């Protein structure tokens, strides 16, 4: 109890005190790259001792240290309520986080700002860590903001950058209309409630409460890069490969499906807002992978591939399993985390570039990283006995086995053939294939840290999915009894994938000709949507500023 | 060493100090630190009180 | 760093105020 | 403050019951556990132990004040700025501590609902009435009184919400 | 800094280690 | 300290105004010309093509490199606007008119689709549930006072 | 099969589909002589300044000064008889004005009912 | 308060009577010590308020002010010396002479316990505003600004005095205490539409109110860095001030009198918000800031709900030390480059450092960085506002979304990009520009820790 | 405008690319480059202007109708992602004089080097602008060509910006 | 980026490679004055697909006018050099 | 006419041309703020007693709360002030 209470919170007050070397102290130049890093080593370990707790006696303590400020009627606090979500999530992060802060050391080893990237890559982790332990709206609120701030900077890194100027401005502006719809929870809990901890609202069961939804709705879509607001994540690749591994593919866009498990007690009930999450969930998946079938370099497929995964994770709140919507949230943070640091061994390999069409032939000239990159997409395309398989086909088979809206439902089905649809061209154009790379090569992956990030992650993308599946506590119901086309409707689908895109490679070395195609331009362009919005608002506020 | 050095001042040291706040500031109020109720089970005895939860009934001893 | 010698200027704004 | 008493703070009485692993495997908490309590329970109760003499070596007390009672609105003559004086002042007196004595009527309910497990949807039903009755009380006190809120507006709202029950009960009668 | 580990080549094969 | 004439003025109501006036912006007449004479009132500023500066080749050596300027260039009214984080009009490949009607069938189509999904949603070949205790109303809070109408599930 | 592309007022013409380029003669040798020509004039006095050996600080740009200085636009343009832009400007940004009123307005009154009667569930209803 | 008063009297014969060389000496060491004596008043209590003489009274309302008020002084006096330097001694003086006296002119307004009394002191800060900017400003292009000031006394003011000394007659007395209770109901009649008017009209001007607001971007034009900073951080808040004090004595008129102010107020923000996109000028930009921010403080207290007071205090102090920060972080180039043009320098990161943190650091609190006092004020309005009327979160919503616009813009526009290649004048950040700009964040943040005080007496 | 020959040759140059980016790959590509080589030859020896004007023209439509989408660009360019990434690295020549002494004395190799540009700044400055007077077309310059030195030893005109200027990588 | 410098006389060297792929270039015609239009009889076709192979070969995208005005492997080798800031 | 300070007094600080008040006004400037103004400044807020009343209210609201309930009182009547001393109208 009070072990668990205190090693609860040691973690967050072990990676403060590391950030104050930056104000005081001198101590220790020309080491910070590598010094801050073994803080997140052990922050995983430690926190991991109240998990075991957790798991064994189930152990969610509420904590509220000291008392911040109290107004009349309504009392603030800084609360920590420990609950399932931070105790299995927060390791994730950790060690997530882990392989890219020692990689990250290598990949940016020129950059002399490589300090502050570390000073700065752990201001983002002190708000998501706060963020999620938030057991109210306000402290939850402070960490929901946060992130945007650490998002631009860690956007717009390069500063000299035109686009990376507008691309952490295009992620902020999205975000800025995120928090619309948190606000009003805010306000509508104390209008009508009279607390914002997330302990009394559960205490009331609010009757009816629609209207808050739909403003968590619109939060978390904002925050989940949802269609519609969906635009501003391809745009905040331009960053460094760890800005957009460990923020927009691991945990920063899945914030908005968080809080949605944070408040699953109350969409739930209402299904008419179940019914708003999958279409939201539904069309985005589609739409999301269908672009990413088409655009050339690596990085926008891979950022797509989240963006299309996104969509399964707010599809399992559209169906009321909340825990299981987590599952695939960690299960995804274990691999598509990894994916873009074995991206990045494409992306310094060939001295900093992307476009898939000068790459090839990487299987013998880099076999670690088709060693790495291969066994990462497994779990993304659904192979079984992978991290992806313990979520996807369980929250798959629930899918189509609950009361649901067919066109939409059907929306998940494409939704798993598209995922892998992409992979082939990946590991093809830029592993397999002809040398398409230019004359003078650089490859050559003579760093001990790439080595060892890449070996820490592999672990995760295979044994966590079955340990977790095996180790997690009964939440739901297990739903094993359908027919055997329903039960692996994946299976059955997820390989047409495969034939038609291996169809596809064979038709890419034939020397037959090229067609414009409207589903190509439009999917390509991706589907006109961030060209046109990107054109048509930003000229009516300024034109009509004058008048 | 660096390991060592480090544990007790920012390992050790807080955890200490987080123990005192809440065993003798944060405990004291009421409804301060709360933690959802232990799980019960057919045939677990209590130490508080020292009594003992009933068994289940009598399964039907299905196939199994 | 690679290379004997090929140590690049550093310019700067004056920071010793 | 010194400590809570139950009749203010009442909590449930707590039944954990005896741990029965049937596995011949070793429970880990016990080991970990134990070095808690041999790392971080003792070494600080060691000073904790020290600390308590040197506050009780030299010791000193200081008091609760208590605010005698006097005249409310329902005895001040028109514009008597002086016997009003004490009125408001009271009446801010009252209605400060009654804002917070709604929390305490609510950290009941909240606490109950989070150590209580899933039975909070039915172990909580007495917090719940003991909290009903007195927030539409307490709205029936200082609401709709706006930033300016005084005991005048504050007795106001009484003689509006009076005349409404009296002729309604007339008008039911 | 272990003094030119693997050197580079011009349209080769680079040196695998 | 420039001049008082060489600032912007009223409009130029005869060409010899314009001939004068061109002189001042440094732009020959031809192409000098102000904005339309009315109780608008812009003075006699140069009327350049409403454009993006982005159109201005980067590659092109200018006074002001990002900003594509050259020193003493007649600046443009919306210049503030027309910057190349602001307003911007580069080409597309596909036509505008074209490229917002096939965004609208898109979606008008997707809209259209949801409804009859949500007119005609989707549901497995089985009938309602079946919880005993009348559906657990007491576990719910319900009140103890009134006995819950008994919903009781038979053997099936 | 390749239609001309239809511009817009958020996307334009290229200078290579303009025709003007693919016919260019002695006078428009003139028109482009001009803004080169031209161009070296205000070259030529920005260029000596700026490689000037002892200038510190910043040159002067009429140009930019002339637009920076033509956003006072106050009370010299424009004239109060006006039926085709005092009126019709007048209408963009007070409308709306007018509108939230009927809006506010509107809704706030329909709140007050719901409490004149007890309509409106404001069980929880102690902030305000 | 004649503690606080009379130390800064004498800081006039000091200027006089100072070592020559060491009039920015002691002015600062000699100021700086009342702002450290400054704080004794927040001896607060829970329901009366802190009351001394019949002239003097302090409360929430006014405590924070006060304290914040005395602190900018040393800073004006910071700011200036670098331009004022060119001044000579037997004019230089005049400089500080008057910046003393709008302190006693300021401290003794927000204290004032007789309306009239509040009034007088309030009318003559114009002296000192408008001499500082008018005989020491940088710019002498004749204007033709007095329209404004004739128009603002002619509506403003003169209304104003003559509906004080209305009241005084019938109640009795225009004591603000006495108010408290015999306030009386202000029915609905032709005759009290023109006083409710009176009553507020000139404030709104000050705050300022949408419609009114022509004549404050001008001024940042004009006026030196010394008298921009206090134009904003104090003078505008004297009207929100006033607004929330004279406000006892309109209910329940109020209510419909509101919702025209409401509108020009609720709308103007995203007006006035989007409008600094097109602001090519620094400090009008800087000045639209004010203009959209102090429109939430104006409805919170016409909704006149216990909670929207508490946002108006929180948001009050917010701002002040923000834009007053701004200024001179703005105005730092107008001694480098000579100009107000934004566009005209970029990419300040590269030749000064450290400089960009600052707009890093100073835009968060602009754009409403939780858990910064800011976003606790503007928060506040956006709960208490919504109670009023659902509808409003929209534009709360969007004015919030443009808030994050021009908040990066500038940090955008100006701290980022190629360095000009024919400026060549870019000095290392000076030890007075770094010191002086730390005194604006660090207690900004660090009310952080202690928010309570800056709640108003609701709290 | 170019005149009509550039023109070709600039959109030749460009038309490859995208044929490249579509095709992809070397050998599919280099056979249909081969078959887009094929096109331009035939139109080589066109001499009748107007014929010219209208089959360029197509090749407008033409390539606007074979654009690929997304095609492939060299990152340090326009369109490229290492496009002002490393601009900030570089650092004005002017901000030595600034410098403390401390940090000016550490390099006596390169001021004492640097006094022989500024040296070679002034020194030549008043030569070089005669030598544009009567270089200089009257009235204003007609083009914005810079003359070369015309003796011996002698700096161009306008030249010390141009040399003075950083390096594509500072550090 | 490791360190891969490069040296004024070491492009000079590469250069030449891109003139030995270069089919038409006879190797016993390829020198570093070797006018493209006179010594190698190479006109605009031949040069750009040589700059085109140039831009691959250093993986910098060489404008529109500056490969029109490289009529011989020195005024490349006066280009490159430039360019890349080599020194040595 | 932008006469650079650094240039006159390379060790000033931005305040004036001479380096003993630049440095003593240097001085006091930091001090003063600093290492009084500010340091200091911000400890007696800390210790601020019973704010507004803030700690009297929590402690008596403890007893009301203990004798409301150790005599069955409701712990807050509908009746702010006492009907019963009122005397309406009609
Ligand atoms: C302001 C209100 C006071 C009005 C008095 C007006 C007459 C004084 C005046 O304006 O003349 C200024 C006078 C100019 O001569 P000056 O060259 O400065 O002499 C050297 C002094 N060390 O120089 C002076 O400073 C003489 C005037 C001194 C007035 C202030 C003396 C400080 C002690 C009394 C302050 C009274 C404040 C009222
Ligand atoms: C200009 C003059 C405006 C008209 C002033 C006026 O009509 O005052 C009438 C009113 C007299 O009423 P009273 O003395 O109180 O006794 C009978 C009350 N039943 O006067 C009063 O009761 C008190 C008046 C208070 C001070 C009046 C302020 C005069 C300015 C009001 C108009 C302001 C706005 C004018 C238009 C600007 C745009 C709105």
């Amino acid at each position: 109890m009070n072990m668990f209470s205190s090693l609860s919170l040691v973690t967050l007050l072990l990676l403060t005190m590391p950030i104050m070397m930056m104000s005081f102290n001198t101590y220790k130049p020309s080491n910070y790259p590598l010094y801050v890093k073994t803080a997140i080593s052990y922050a995983f370990i430690t926190s991991m001792i109240p998990t075991m707790m957790f798991i064994h006696s189930g152990q969610e303590l509420i904590i509220s240290n000291w008392h911040w400020l109290t107004i009349q009627t309504l009392k603030l606090s800084l609360s920590f309520k420990m609950d399932y979500f931070s105790m299995m999530f927060i390791p994730v992060a950790l060690f997530v986080t882990w392989s890219i802060m020692e990689f990250s050391m290598w990949y940016m080893y020129s950059d002399p700002n490589i300090n502050k990237f570390f000073k700065y890559l752990l201001l983002f982790l002190i708000t998501m860590l706060i963020l999620v332990t938030a057991n109210n709206l306000f402290q939850l609120f402070i960490g929901w903001e946060g992130v945007g701030i650490m998002s631009f900077l860690l956007i717009g890194w390069w500063y000299g950058r035109a686009d990376a100027n507008t691309a952490a401005l295009q992620a902020i502006l999205y975000n800025r209309i995120g928090d619309i719809g948190f606000i009003l929870a805010m306000a509508w809990f104390l209008t009508n409630l009279n607390t914002w901890d997330l302990q009394q609202i559960f205490m009331l069961n609010p009757s009816d409460s629609n209207m808050p939804l739909i403003g968590l709705a619109l939060a978390a879509t904002g925050k989940s890069a949802q269609f519609g607001l969906h635009p501003w994540l391809p745009s905040a690749m331009e960053g460094p490969t760890p800005v957009s591994a460990l923020l927009h593919s691991s945990t920063m866009v899945v914030a908005g499906i968080f809080l949605l498990i944070r408040f699953y007690p109350l969409t739930e009930n209402n299904k008419y807002i179940q019914s708003i999450t999958l279409c939201l969930g539904a069309i985005t998946t589609l739409f999301t992978a269908m672009c990413a079938l088409t655009q050339n370099d690596i990085k926008k497929i891979i950022a797509f591939s989240t963006s299309s995964q996104l969509g399964l994770m707010m599809v399992t709140i559209g169906i009321n399993q909340p825990y299981l919507a987590f599952l695939h949230i960690c299960t995804h943070a274990f691999f598509k985390a990894m994916l873009f640091m074995c991206s990045g061994s494409i992306i310094h390999s060939l001295n900093d570039e992307q476009d898939i069409r000068k790459m090839g032939g990487l299987f013998k000239a880099m076999p670690f990283t088709t060693t790495a990159l291969i066994v990462g997409s497994l779990a993304l395309t659904g192979m079984p006995f992978l991290t992806g398989f313990y979520s996807k086909d369980l929250i798959i088979e629930a899918a189509n086995t609950s009361y649901t809206n067919a066109w939409a439902l059907l929306m998940t089905l494409i939704a798993t053939s598209f995922t892998a649809i992409y992979s082939t061209r990946i590991i093809f154009f830029a592993l397999l294939g002809q040398p398409r790379f230019p004359t003078l090569v650089n490859i050559n992956e003579n760093n001990p840290l790439l080595i060892n990030s890449i070996k820490r992650l592999l672990i995760g993308s295979l044994f966590a999915g079955y340990i977790i599946s095996n180790n997690i506590p009964p939440t739901t119901i297990p739903q094993m009894t359908m027919p055997y086309y329903l039960k692996t409707t994946a299976l059955i689908v997820t390989i047409l994938g495969f034939i038609l895109a291996l169809e596809i490679s064979n038709m890419t070395k034939n020397l037959k000709y090229h067609y414009p195609s409207n589903a190509f331009k439009f999917s390509t362009l991706l589907g006109y949507f961030p060209t046109i919005m990107h054109r048509l608002a930003p000229y009516m506020n300024l034109s009509m500023s004058q008048k | 060493y660096r390991h060592s050095i480090f544990a007790f001042t920012h390992v050790l040291i807080p955890v200490w100090i987080i123990h005192y706040y809440l065993k003798y500031h944060v405990t004291t109020k009421p409804y301060t630190i709360v933690e959802k109720k232990p799980r019960i089970f057919p045939g677990d005895t209590i130490l508080e009180t020292g009594e003992v939860i009933p068994p289940m009934k009598e399964f039907p001893d299905q196939h199994h | 760093s690679g290379d004997h010698g090929k140590r690049l200027f550093i310019i700067k704004p004056s920071g010793f105020y | 403050p010194d400590s809570w008493d139950k009749d203010v703070y009442p909590e449930p009485p707590r039944r954990t019951p005896a741990p029965s692993p049937q596995t011949s495997l070793p429970n880990p908490i016990t080991y970990l556990t134990k070095a808690f309590d041999l790392l971080v329970d003792r070494p600080v109760t060691l000073v904790r132990e020290f600390i308590e003499r040197q506050h009780a070596k030299n010791k000193y007390y200081y008091y609760h004040r208590e605010f005698r009672r006097v005249p409310d609105i329902t005895e001040c003559q028109e514009k008597d700025v002086l016997c009003m004086f004490e009125a408001e002042m009271q009446w801010r007196r009252d209605y400060k501590v009654d804002q917070e004595i709604v929390n305490i009527i609510q950290e009941r309910l909240k606490a109950c609902q989070q150590r209580e497990g899933e039975s909070h949807r039915q172990n909580c039903a007495k917090e719940l009435e003991q909290f009903t009755q007195v927030v539409k009380a307490y709205q029936d006190r200082y609401h709709d009184l706006g930033a300016h809120y005084s005991a005048r507006k504050c007795l106001a709202k009484q003689k509006q919400r009076m005349l409404a029950e009296r002729k309604a009960a007339k008008e039911a009668a | 800094g272990g003094g030119a580990h693997i050197e580079p080549r011009y349209r080769q094969f680079p040196q695998l280690t | 300290h420039i001049t008082k004439d060489m600032l912007p003025g009223p409009y130029p109501k005869t060409p010899e105004e314009r001939a004068a006036a061109a002189k001042k912006y440094n732009m020959r007449v031809e192409d000098y010309e102000p904005y339309p004479d009315d109780g608008t009132g812009y003075g006699d500023y140069p009327k350049l093509p409403d454009r993006s500066q982005q159109e201005r080749d980067p590659w092109y050596d200018w006074d002001h490199p990002d900003l594509r300027l050259n020193w003493g260039e007649p600046m443009h009214w919306d210049l503030d606007m027309y910057i190349r984080n602001r307003v911007d009009t580069s080409p597309t490949p596909v036509n505008w008119n074209l490229m917002c009607k096939h965004l609208f069938g898109f979606v008008a189509f997707m809209l259209f689709m949801f409804w009859v999904g949500e007119t005609y949603p989707a549901y497995q070949p089985v009938g309602p549930k079946q919880y005993p205790y009348n559906n657990l109303y007491l576990e719910r809070g319900g009140d103890p006072n009134k006995e819950p109408e008994p919903v009781v599930h038979y053997e099936i | 099969s390749f239609p001309k592309y239809e511009a817009s007022r958020l996307s334009s013409l290229p200078t290579t589909l303009d025709p003007a380029e693919y016919d260019i003669s002695s006078e428009t040798r003139k028109a482009q002589a001009e803004r080169l020509a031209i161009r070296s004039r205000l070259k030529r006095e920005y260029q000596l300044q700026y490689y000037d050996p002892s200038r510190r600080g910043v040159i002067e740009d009429p140009a930019l000064v002339r637009w920076t200085y033509a956003r006072s636009a106050n009370i010299y343009p424009n004239f109060r008889p006006n039926t085709k832009t005092s009126l019709l400007g007048a209408l963009f940004g007070i409308g709306p004005l007018v509108f939230w009123y009927y809006v506010f307005k509107t809704d706030r009154d329909r709140k007050e009912k719901l409490i004149q009667e007890g309509k409106l569930d404001r069980t929880f209803n102690i902030s305000y | 308060m004649l503690k606080y008063i009379i130390p800064t009297i004498m800081l006039m014969p000091l200027t006089w009577l100072s070592k020559n060389n060491m009039i920015w000496v002691n002015s600062t060491a000699h100021s700086l010590l009342i702002s450290f004596t400054s704080l004794l008043l927040m001896n607060q209590f829970g329901d009366n308020s802190l009351n001394f003489s019949l002239l003097f009274f302090s409360d929430s309302l006014s405590t924070p002010l006060l304290i914040l008020t005395m602190w900018l002084l040393p800073l004006m006096l910071m700011a200036s010396q670098h331009h004022l330097s060119k001044e000579n001694l037997t004019r230089k003086k005049l400089f500080i002479t008057m910046l003393i006296s709008l302190q006693l002119f300021l401290i003794m307004t927000f204290t004032a316990m007789e309306l009239i009394l509040f009034y007088i002191l309030f009318e003559a800060t114009l002296v000192p505003t408008l001499i500082i900017i008018t005989r020491w400003g940088n710019q002498t292009e004749r204007l033709n600004a007095g329209l404004y000031f004739l128009f603002y006394t002619l509506a403003g003011s003169l209304p104003l005095l003559v509906a004080l000394i209305y009241i005084q007659n019938t109640v009795g007395s225009l004591n603000f205490l006495m108010l408290q209770y015999w306030v009386q109901p202000v029915h609905n009649s032709w005759s009290n539409v023109f006083m409710w008017l009176a009553c507020m009209m000139a404030f709104m001007v000050k705050m300022p109110l949408y419609g009114l607001h022509l004549w404050l971007p001008k001024a940042h034009v004009e006026a030196p860095i010394a008298g921009s900073m206090v134009l904003a951080a104090v003078l505008l808040k004297l009207g929100g001030y006033g607004m929330l004090r004279i406000t006892l004595i309109l209910n329940p008129m109020t209510d419909f009198m509101a919702y025209p102010f409401i509108m020009l107020s609720l709308w103007g923000m995203i007006m006035t918000s989007s409008i600094c996109l097109r602001q090519t000028d620094l400090k009008s930009l800087i000045a639209y800031s004010s203009v959209s921010h102090m429109a939430l403080v104006i409805v919170a207290i016409l909704i006149q709900t216990p909670w929207s007071y508490m946002g108006a205090t929180a948001l009050m102090i917010a701002h002040g030390l923000t834009s007053s920060m701004l200024f001179c972080l703005a105005n730092s180039n107008y001694e480098r480059i000579h100009s107000r043009t934004m566009i005209l320098a970029r990419g300040l990161q590269t030749l000064l450092p450290l400089m960009a943190t600052w707009w890093l650091l100073a835009s968060l609190t602009n754009l409403a960085l939780p858990p910064t006092i800011n976003l606790i004020g503007e928060l506040f309005v956006v709960m208490s506002t919504f109670s009023w009327s659902n509808i409003t979160i929209i534009l709360m919503g969007v004015n919030m979304v443009i808030t994050a616009l021009y908040s990066l813009y500038m940090l955008i526009m100006t701290q980022r990009g190629k360095y000009t290649y024919h400026i060549n004048n870019i000095s290392p950040s000076f030890t007075r520009e770094n010191a002086l700009m730390s005194l604006h964040i660090l207690p900004l943040l660090l009310l952080t820790l202690n928010p309570k005080i800056i709640l108003g007496p609701l709290y | 405008y170019l005149t009509h020959q550039q023109k070709v040759l600039r959109l030749y140059k460009r038309a490859l690319r995208h044929l490249e980016s579509w095709c992809i790959h070397r050998d599919k590509y280099r056979y249909f480059a081969c078959l887009l080589r094929a096109r331009f030859d035939e139109h080589k020896n066109e001499k009748d202007m107007v014929k010219a004007t209208q089959l360029l023209r197509e090749a407008e439509e033409e390539f606007w109708h074979g654009q690929h989408p997304q095609p492939y660009i060299f990152p340090e360019s326009p369109g490229g992602t290492s496009y002002e990434r490393y601009e900030c690295y570089k650092v004005p020549e002017w901000c030595l004089d600034d410098w403390h002494p401390s940090e000016k004395a550490m390099y006596p190799d390169y001021f004492a080097k640097r006094e022989q540009w500024k040296k070679l700044r002034r020194e030549s400055w008043e030569r070089e602008v005669k030598q544009l007077q009567e270089e200089t077309p009257v009235g204003g310059p007609r083009t914005e060509a810079l003359p070369p030195a015309r003796k011996q030893g002698d700096l161009p005109p306008l030249w010390w910006h141009i040399v003075t200027r950083p390096r594509e990588r500072p550090m | 980026s490791d360190a891969p410098p490069l040296t004024l006389e070491g492009i000079k060297d590469r250069v030449l490679y891109v003139l030995k792929l270069y089919d038409k270039i006879d190797p016993e015609k390829l020198s570093v004055n070797s006018h493209f239009m006179k010594d190698l009889g190479l006109d605009s076709l031949d040069q750009v697909e040589i700059i085109m192979a140039m831009e691959d070969e250093f993986g910098f995208e060489i404008p529109d006018i500056d490969a029109e005005k490289l009529m011989c492997p020195q005024e490349i080798v006066d280009y490159i050099a430039d360019k890349k800031d080599v020194y040595e | 006419e932008d006469e650079n300070l650094y240039e006159k007094n390379p060790d000033s600080h931005g305040y004036d041309k001479d380096p003993a008040v630049d440095i003593w006004n240097m001085r006091v400037v930091f001090f003063f703020g600093f290492s009084i103004v500010l340091v200091l400044g911000s400890t007696f807020v800390a210790y601020l007693p019973d704010y507004r009343m803030q700690e009297w209210a929590r402690r008596e609201a403890e007893r009301l709360v203990k004798y409301r309930e150790a005599h069955g009182l409701p712990i807050m009547e509908s009746n702010c002030f006492d009907p019963s001393k009122i005397q309406l109208p009609e």
